RNA sequence: UCAGGCGAUGUUU
DNA sequence: CAGCTAGCCATGCACATCGCCTGGAAT
DNA sequence: ATTCAGGCATGGCTAGCTG
């Protein structure tokens, strides 16, 4: 279902985001709630209500990120061994019809469309844990099977 | 009149001494001639007459015959009261087993006989037999028996042999039993015991026995022979409208018992067959059981319709017995209630009241002043006048109210503000008028609430109400030092709009000689209410030796602001009112005012602020208009792009690059980002939207949009609410908790299609249900707390000690959360404080700490302070003054007597409703996990090593080769401020003595692997390494490279089952490499199930990581809940998987393996070695063998057990633990609470203790007793030439330390009754008053306030 | 109920928290007057004596 | 609503409850906590002795009020006396003691 | 003519013995004679006593003194 | 005739009553206009069109 | 004047 | 003969108010 | 006109199974 495999750059980025949330964001909403509490009503008030909701939502995020940071297996592996396509690799694939794609394969937490946005648990990657340049590889989409071909690989 | 109550059991002699008569017949009354039945449950010749001094026979009817009984019916003449005291009894033919002594769990009888409760039941319900005096026969004494066995035995030994069945048998048993020989033999056995559970049972039994002997009682009395009946009145027989009577319960029950008894009595004449009389006795036993406690045997007997009729047990138990219904809170005369309204023309030490309510209240006073001024002879004409409501009465009422304070109360009284005082001022209408500036302390809006009045009667009472509860004398909540007279919600908008600035309005650019002519301009209407102006103002300052001095100048300010200036009293600076004046501003305004100019100025200043605020707010007129909530012109396009993005992601899904939850999270994240963009957009489009000309071109400024003012002031609502009025209202969870996957792209200004409103309904309803249940638990918590700290009163002045605790500013490794000044303010010094000019004392050792001393501390970078706590006072029965610090809500030190327990309890309880209920508290590892792999220094200073054993690799970094090292933080002085462990093979970015700053990451590693660091460089061979035999070559897909995994003894082959895999450094050729300098070989030997990554032909460095130790660690801290976390912390529950610790300092080793679990052993340096303990080896081990540590140190991880913490580290340690924990649980939700109160609760938590050695004392060894008693004992013991006593303090949960108290009525009014009353009864436990709740019960004074003077005089009496 | 002319603005405190204010122009025309009816009962028992 | 001196219940000589029955308010447990919180004591005393329970108490109180002399005389409550009787109903022996 | 008791608290630093002292003086003024020692202002004995306290010429000491002086008889 | 409290509106997020107020204002506007047109008694055709 | 049922009004995520 | 150990009971569950209604079946 | 069938959390305890 999951894989603790994560890349070190994203690891650092995530830790920094954690520190950001826990230092310079929590206390401001904290002050707002401490303020709003001094008002009289609580069931006839909504400011306390929605500010508390904000706290709950940020708490859930910090909980998730905490458990992650606990269970993150890091592999900051170099281009030392190369020749197949196993992890942390740039990959070009093309269709037999003209469709092309470029992407890097990373772990679950690194998918937000910016640079390297594909998770290993996806069938695409699952059909590519190790291949050779110039080979067919098929996947099983909900609309049937597909096909592409490799073009090039550069680790880093 | 009396003193300490006493309680014990009852003898038949005692009862027959009690009663005056005897019951025979079950009838109640005639229903025909409502004279009562003869010689039954209402009989004068037993109980007493009905009409005063008139016999039922109708012969004597006047006091002339007072005191003589009748002769035709024989009834004593006496006041009708007596039917509230006399009592009656009943003759039971058979004996009867009382039930409290039978099913209290434990069973008193049960362990008295050392007999199973099941069989004892079997006996008391006639389905067995039991032997008495078996004699020289085949059988035993306690030997229970069955039907056919009894039959056979009687067939064979119908002789002197005797066994019986039924209550008579229990009675014969007990009466036969002795106690002296029992105690002797049991003490013998306890000397001869070796099994702890056996010891536990036997010690409970021996305690009960020896107590039963010391007290003057006889066991057989636990079996009723004569049952007493409750007096008549207390079971009244009320007549209803109609020829019927409201049936009670006790009547029915007694009647049932008496019927059954009379039947059995009749049966013992015909000598009927015995099965019949057995069924009879069984009925009677069950009936008496019903009368004493209906509902503790099987299915409870019902009454009229469907429900268990109420019995005496219920008379006392429950939320509706006598205690919590008629002795702790009584209804009260002289009162009334009504609805509230506002009336802002009042000075805050007076409140409205309606004429009709008054004229109904003070009727006595009116009567009195009437017959004083001589307007009516007797009381009759007086009452007639005050009903007819003629003229003079109203003048009289004005004269009698003038200065006679009253009390106002609101329903859910939480904290001691919940009752304040006022002076009346008569109003028309019919609804109490109440000042505005208190509707925050009452937590009372004007939506139709109700308030109650109360009128003190006596004179001491008036003076109490004026000198302690009058409203002026409460400007600070005792919870925490912030003010409570905070102006609330309109007045703030007022002052706001009154002080601000535009860029260009009328009258700009002129000069004014004084605030006077300023106001004059603004009234005449030739100058705007706000426009920046240079004016002259004069201010005062008391910089001299408490002396005021003036100075004047030309400030630059705003006209309105000048107008505000005419209200500030003499002594403030000017900058306090030269800004926006939001809510925080005005709050600290009042605060500084109170800190600098006493009290009267502050009161009068508060009143003037409220007036002028309302005035200028009205003159302002800040409405709200639908065209004043501007939707930004970009909402449309942003939602458009969001939809485009989710379309792209859906295309990628059906193209096959993502999974289900993958799409889920992707979508939800991009919507959240869009939400934030929209929020920022609207906030910028409002807050500063106003752009205008200046007499030049343009310049923007803060806006005049009504809603933004009503928010930025601090009146009501904020960024969140203006969001939900302008931007999209985010996402909405569903009952499952699974957040829904389509946001609500609408907002309250535009419309809503159905589904969206529907989902929002989901949310709201769940919210309401949680409100209800959470309220419940909060109330229960408050109650429990106040019933444990109730008995603590500041009783002396100076304990005169030298202990204390250490306070340091709380820092999370990085930022400081709460500063030392705030954690120290008010609490009083323990020792002296030498300046960091060491050997130079700054402040004396026994001084108070006010704000000037605070600043003096700040100006010298004070590290930590040793301060006097409460938890370590040295007082008998009390808590000394200095050790308690500033009583918040007052300036100076606490007074000699003000109870603190109760206010502490209420404060820790009140905010409780704000906590959540079901979340996961993770305030305890946010920084832990964030700093596992990287050591975090806290403060500035150089880096110091302790027992270094390290080397700098060829990479240019210093790595350590042993655990012996420790980290210290050198200061600019030469001491040690911070200390840290040293992970094996750590990474040192800095060095030793290298002066650095604070808060810098200088280390890194994998917190899941111990390195296999080398000593020097070299090459690696496969020394003592065989695949299959020793290791395995597992392929690693997701890394490309694979590794070598160690195969343990349990899995590997047998021929190399013991071969230890090794690694010897070599050169390029492979020559013999020793340890550098020494002749000893240099191969490292590998542990089991490790991961070697490197292979043959590899170069390494001086301390390079060769292999890796797979290190598992579970941080399952999911136990944390929140409010139940508070519950459990005051409960002292043992957590689920407790972390074990170090008993005593010494070295460690292992022992037997897999006795289901593994073992552990520890040997001291020179002490008793054999200590061991079973560990489930599946738990992680943070320990190695060759590691020698100190007592109380940690060995495993997880929660930290309060019990062990107490018994091993120190009382200071345990109290610091609890305070940090509970403080964090609160402060995460943001509610300030000074720590004193949590401290005092903890104190009451640890009030008991246990013994170790008898010494010369007068106690049993394995005995429990209160600390204070034994301390005062052994103190006077050591006073003379004897040996002291040895003891150990032990921590108990509140729901226990309540019960296990010297007093008992305290408990009996708390959470259960049967347990306490029974234990006390068998104990024969005398009980002095000595507390609060007792004296509230019995109604005399309280040893808390004025009562303190009174009780000291009383104690001096003797 | 009835429909009345209304205006949103603080006015000298009297509407401090939620306290509606009402002008005599209302209590004159009797446009909130209500009618209530209670019902009282006396009985005639026949008790001995 | 308001009450000065009206009826009295029959079992426990306390004032009644509600309005239709011409009774008075209720002085709740948490309010007793509050008054203990302040140092006020005499107020609490006559709040749950002179105005509620002692029959002789309030008769004396009334007769003294009508003539200026503001002064109570506590005596013993009565609901407590009832508690004594109902515990004594059982096999227990509870008592007061020497003066 | 009284709003706060601060000056009284000052002149007797207890804030409790204040109550008893005031009550005692008040009973003296209400039950039996012994006219007050300050120009009254149509005000009740309670306020009268607090006022004569803050004037600073009454406390427990003087009370016992004058009681003894009466009992001299 | 009645003067509520403005600060009550943003707190209790019920923006509705403000719209209700406006629309009512429009209503009574049409009303008073008709009342004038009728009191200054006119030909019915004007009322028809209006 | 007692006990229960029912409903309703307040404080109360 | 001892250390759990799972399964079965006891006891606990905020405060204040107002209105209405109904109080044994067989002989 | 007399008479006899929707809870939870917790703690305490008792048979009952492994060494
Ligand atoms: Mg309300
Ligand atoms: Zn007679
Ligand atoms: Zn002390």
């Amino acid at each position: 279902m999951k894989t603790p495999l994560v890349t070190r750059e994203g690891y650092e980025k995530l830790k920094q985001e954690l520190n950001y949330l826990w230092r310079e964001e929590r206390p401001e909403v904290t002050k707002k709630v401490t303020w709003a509490a001094s008002l009289g009503d609580r069931s006839e008030n909504a400011d306390y209500q929605y500010n508390k909701k904000r706290l709950r939502e940020i708490d859930r995020r910090v909980r998730y990120l905490t458990k992650c940071m606990e269970n993150l297996k890091i592999v900051d592996y170099s281009p030392q061994q190369e020749g197949k396509v196993f992890f942390g690799a740039w990959v070009e694939i093309e269709n037999d019809d003209g469709v092309t794609h470029r992407f890097r394969i990373v772990g679950y937490d690194e998918i937000f469309g910016r640079k390297d946005y594909i998770s290993i648990d996806s069938p695409m990657a699952r059909a590519l844990l190790k291949k050779e340049v110039g080979d067919l590889a098929v996947v099983n989409t909900p609309a049937g099977e597909a096909s592409w071909y490799v073009n090039a690989i550069e680790y880093v | 009149e009396f003193d300490a109550i006493k309680i014990a059991l009852a003898s038949p002699d005692m009862i027959r001494s009690w009663s005056f008569g005897e019951v025979k017949k079950p009838e109640t009354i005639n229903y025909r001639t409502f004279k009562p039945e003869r010689d039954g449950l209402f009989c004068a010749r037993i109980f007493g007459p009905v009409k005063d001094y008139e016999c039922l026979c109708g012969k004597y009817k006047r006091l002339k015959h007072r005191g003589v009984i009748c002769e035709k019916c024989g009834v004593e003449v006496t006041q009708t009261k007596v039917r509230r005291e006399r009592m009656g009894h009943i003759e039971l033919a058979s004996p009867t087993a009382h039930i409290w002594f039978l099913k209290s769990l434990p069973s008193r009888i049960g362990l008295l006989l050392d007999m199973p409760l099941r069989d004892i039941e079997r006996v008391l319900y006639f389905e067995s037999y039991v032997v008495i005096e078996g004699g020289m026969t085949n059988l035993e004494r306690q030997q229970i028996l069955t039907e056919e066995q009894y039959l056979d035995a009687l067939e064979e030994f119908g002789d002197e042999f005797d066994a019986k069945m039924g209550a008579e048998a229990i009675q014969a048993l007990l009466k036969s039993m002795d106690l002296e020989q029992e105690c002797e033999q049991l003490r013998e056995e306890l000397n001869e015991t070796n099994s702890e559970t056996k010891r536990k049972k036997l010690t409970k039994r021996i305690k009960l026995l020896e107590a039963f002997v010391q007290s003057g009682n006889k066991p057989e009395w636990m079996i009723l022979t004569v049952l007493p009946v409750l007096p008549p009145d207390l079971r009244p027989l009320v007549p209803l409208d109609g020829g019927r009577f409201a049936t009670s319960d006790l009547n029915d029950l007694y009647r049932r018992v008496i019927n059954r008894n009379n039947r059995l009595k009749r049966l013992l004449d015909l000598a009927a067959p015995d099965i019949i009389v057995r069924n009879e006795k069984r009925m009677l036993q069950e009936a008496v059981d019903a009368l004493l406690d209906n509902g503790r045997r099987g299915r409870a007997i019902t009454g009229s319709n469907k429900r268990p009729l109420k019995s005496l047990a219920d008379m006392i138990k429950g939320k509706q017995g006598r205690f919590r219904q008629n002795l702790l809170g009584k209804r009260v005369d002289y009162s009334g209630r009504s609805v509230i309204t506002v009336g802002p023309y009042l000075r805050l030490h007076q409140c409205g009241l309606p004429k009709k309510m008054a004229l109904e209240l003070f009727k006595p006073f009116i009567y009195g002043k009437l017959e004083l001024r001589g307007l009516a002879t007797t009381i009759k004409a007086a009452k007639k006048m005050v009903e007819r409501e003629e003229a003079v009465v109203w003048d009289i009422l004005d004269e009698v109210i003038r200065e006679h304070p009253v009390l106002l109360n609101r329903a859910p009284t939480l904290h001691r503000l919940g009752i304040q005082a006022f002076e009346p001022v008569l109003i028309e209408g019919k609804a109490i008028q109440l000042h505005p500036l208190v509707c925050a302390a009452y937590n009372a809006d004007f939506d139709g609430d109700q308030m109650a009045v109360h009128v003190p009667l006596t004179l001491e009472a008036q003076l109490e109400a004026r000198a302690l509860m009058m409203s002026t004398n409460n400007i600070l909540s005792p919870a925490n030092g912030e003010p409570i007279i905070v102006p609330s919600q309109d007045v703030v908008l007022g002052l706001y709009y009154m002080t601000r600035d535009c860029v260009n309005a009328k009258g700009e650019g002129m000069v004014l000689t004084g605030p006077k002519e300023a106001e004059r301009l603004y009234r005449s209407g030739l100058a705007s209410l706000h426009a920046r102006v240079k004016v002259r103002i004069t201010e005062y300052e008391k910089d001299a030796n408490g002396e005021l001095v003036a100075k004047t100048s030309l400030k630059d300010t705003t006209v309105g602001r000048a107008i505000l200036w005419m209200i500030v009293p003499k002594g403030l600076p000017y900058s306090i009112v030269n800004q926006a004046l939001g809510k925080k501003a005005i709050s600290k305004m009042l605060n500084t005012c109170y800190r600098i100019l006493g009290l009267k100025p502050t009161v009068i200043f508060a009143d003037q602020i409220m007036y002028t605020g309302f005035a200028y707010a009205a003159r302002s007129g800040a409405s709200v208009g639908i065209d004043d909530m501007v939707i930004p012109e970009k909402k449309h396009e942003i939602i458009s792009e969001a939809e485009a993005e989710v379309a792209e992601i859906q295309e990628q899904f059906q193209s096959g690059l993502v999974t289900a939850g993958e799409r889920y999270n992707k979508v939800i994240d991009i919507w959240a980002a869009a939400n934030d963009r929209v929020s920022k957009a609207m906030m910028d489009n409002l807050q500063t939207e106003t752009v205008i000309n200046r007499d030049g071109q343009e310049e923007k400024q803060v806006s005049f949009n009504s809603i933004y003012m009503m928010a930025d002031s601090g009146a009501r609502g904020s960024a969140a609410q203006i969001r939900q009025l302008a931007g999209m209202r985010g996402l909405m969870a569903k009952p499952d908790g699974s957040i829904i996957e389509t946001p609500i792209t609408a907002n309250f200004r535009e419309g809503l299609n159905v589904l969206q409103y529907f989902i929002s309904t989901h949310g709201a309803r769940k919210g309401l249900a949680d409100t209800a249940l959470k309220t419940a638990n909060s109330g229960y918590l408050t109650r429990r707390l106040v019933d444990v700290a109730q008995d603590l009163v500041v009783t002396e002045d100076d304990c005169g000690t030298h202990e204390g605790i250490m306070m340091t500013p709380v820092i999370e490794g990085g930022d400081v959360k709460e500063p030392l000044r705030d954690r120290v303010l008010g609490r009083v010094t323990a020792e002296d404080v030498l300046k960091p000019g060491t050997a130079d004392i700054l402040v004396p050792r026994n001084t108070l700490l006010h704000e000037q001393w605070c600043d003096l501390l700040e100006e010298n970078s004070v590290d930590a302070v040793k301060v006097r706590s409460v938890v370590s006072c040295d007082t008998d029965f009390g808590v000394c003054a200095h050790c308690y610090g500033r009583d918040l809500a007052r300036g100076h030190i606490i007074n000699k007597g003000e109870a603190i327990g109760v206010i502490a309890a209420q404060s820790i309880g009140e905010p409780g409703t704000q906590l959540t209920m079901r979340t996961f508290h993770i305030g305890g590892a946010a920084s832990r996990a964030a700093a596992e792999s990287s050591i975090q220094v806290k403060n500035k200073g150089s880096i110091k090593l302790s027992n270094v054993k390290s080397v700098v690799n060829s990479s240019g970094k210093l790595v350590i080769t042993s655990r012996n090292t420790e980290l210290k933080l050198i200061d600019e002085f030469g001491r040690t401020k911070e200390s840290y462990k040293v992970p094996y093979g750590a990474v040192l970015a800095k060095g030793d003595g290298e002066q650095v700053a604070g808060g810098e990451t200088v280390a890194n590693w994998d917190p899941h692997t111990m390195p296999v660091i080398t000593e020097v460089s070299g090459f690696v061979r496969f020394t003592d390494m065989i695949d299959g035999q020793t290791i395995t070559r597992q392929t690693d897909e997701l890394t490309g490279l694979s590794s070598l995994v160690v195969l343990d003894s349990a899995e590997r082959t047998a021929g190399g089952k013991d071969l230890r895999p090794a690694l010897k450094i070599v050169d390029a050729q492979g020559n013999d490499v020793l340890i550098p300098g020494t002749d000893m070989p240099a191969q490292y030997f590998l542990p089991g199930k490790a991961i070697v990554q490197l292979e043959d032909g590899v170069q390494i460095s001086s301390g390079d990581t060769l292999a890796r130790i797979p290190q598992e660690s579970g941080g399952t801290k999911d136990i944390t809940g929140g409010l139940p976390r508070v519950a459990d912390l005051f409960e002292a529950r043992r957590p689920k998987e407790p972390a074990i610790l170090a008993e005593i300092s010494g070295i460690v080793s292992f022992g037997k393996e897999t006795k289901g679990k593994r073992r552990l052993v520890i040997t001291p340096v020179d002490g008793s070695d054999p200590y061991e303990e079973m560990i489930p080896k599946w738990r992680q081990l943070n320990v190695f063998e060759g590691e020698r540590v100190e007592r109380g140190d940690v060995i495993s991880d997880g929660p930290e057990a309060p019990h062990d913490i107490l018994r091993l580290r120190g009382v200071h340690a345990v109290t610091r633990y609890i305070v940090n924990e509970v403080q964090d649980v609160y402060r995460l939700q943001g509610v300030k609470i000074n720590d004193k109160h949590i401290e005092v609760i903890v104190r009451q938590m640890l009030r008991k203790a246990t013994i170790v050695n008898a010494g010369s004392s007068d106690f049993l060894e394995g005995e429990q007793v209160e600390y204070s008693r034994v301390k005062i004992a052994n103190r006077e013991l050591e006073a003379n030439g004897k040996v002291g006593a040895t003891y150990s303090r032990d921590l108990l949960g509140i729901t226990k330390a309540s019960l296990a108290t010297e007093s008992f009525i305290s408990a009996a009014s708390f959470q259960e009754t049967t347990r306490v009353l029974t234990e006390a009864a068998v104990a024969g436990k005398r009980d002095e008053l000595r507390g609060l709740k007792e004296n509230v019960i019995v109604g005399r004074l309280i040893p808390a306030g004025t009562g303190y003077a009174y009780h000291q005089d009383r104690m001096r009496r003797r | 109920g009835q429909n009345m002319r209304v205006a949103f603005m603080p006015w000298n405190g009297y509407n401090f928290e939620d306290s509606i204010l009402v002008s005599e122009r209302v209590v004159q025309e009797d446009r909130f007057t209500t009618i209530h009816i209670q019902e009282l009962a006396c009985v005639s028992r026949d008790t001995k004596l | 609503h308001a009450r000065s001196t009206g009826s009295y219940s029959l079992v426990t000589q306390q004032p009644l409850g509600g309005k239709a029955q011409f009774g008075g308010q209720r002085f709740g447990e948490m309010e007793v906590w509050a008054l203990e919180a302040y140092g006020a004591a005499y107020t609490l005393q006559e709040m749950l002795t002179v105005k509620s329970d002692d029959v002789n108490g309030r008769t004396k109180m009334y007769k003294n009020i009508v003539d200026g002399n503001h002064q109570m005389e506590p005596g013993m409550p009565e609901s407590f006396n009832v508690l004594l009787k109902e515990i004594r109903s059982l096999g227990i022996n509870i008592e007061l003691e020497d003066e | 003519a009284r709003v706060t008791v601060q000056d009284a608290v000052e002149k007797i630093g207890n804030r409790f013995d204040l109550v008893l002292v005031a009550a005692r003086r008040a009973r003296q003024m209400q039950v039996g004679g012994k006219d007050p020692l300050v120009p009254e202002e149509n005000d009740k004995t309670t306020v009268i006593a607090l006022r004569e306290i803050e004037e600073g010429l009454i406390n427990n000491q003087i009370l016992d003194v004058r009681e003894r002086q009466e009992q001299q008889e | 005739d009645i003067v509520l409290n403005p600060l009550g509106v943003p707190s209790r997020m019920n923006i509705g009553q403000i719209l209700e107020t406006h629309l009512g204002m429009a209503a009574k506007g049409i009303g008073d206009k008709i009342n004038a047109m009728l009191k200054q008694q006119q030909e019915v055709a004007k009322l028809r069109e209006f």
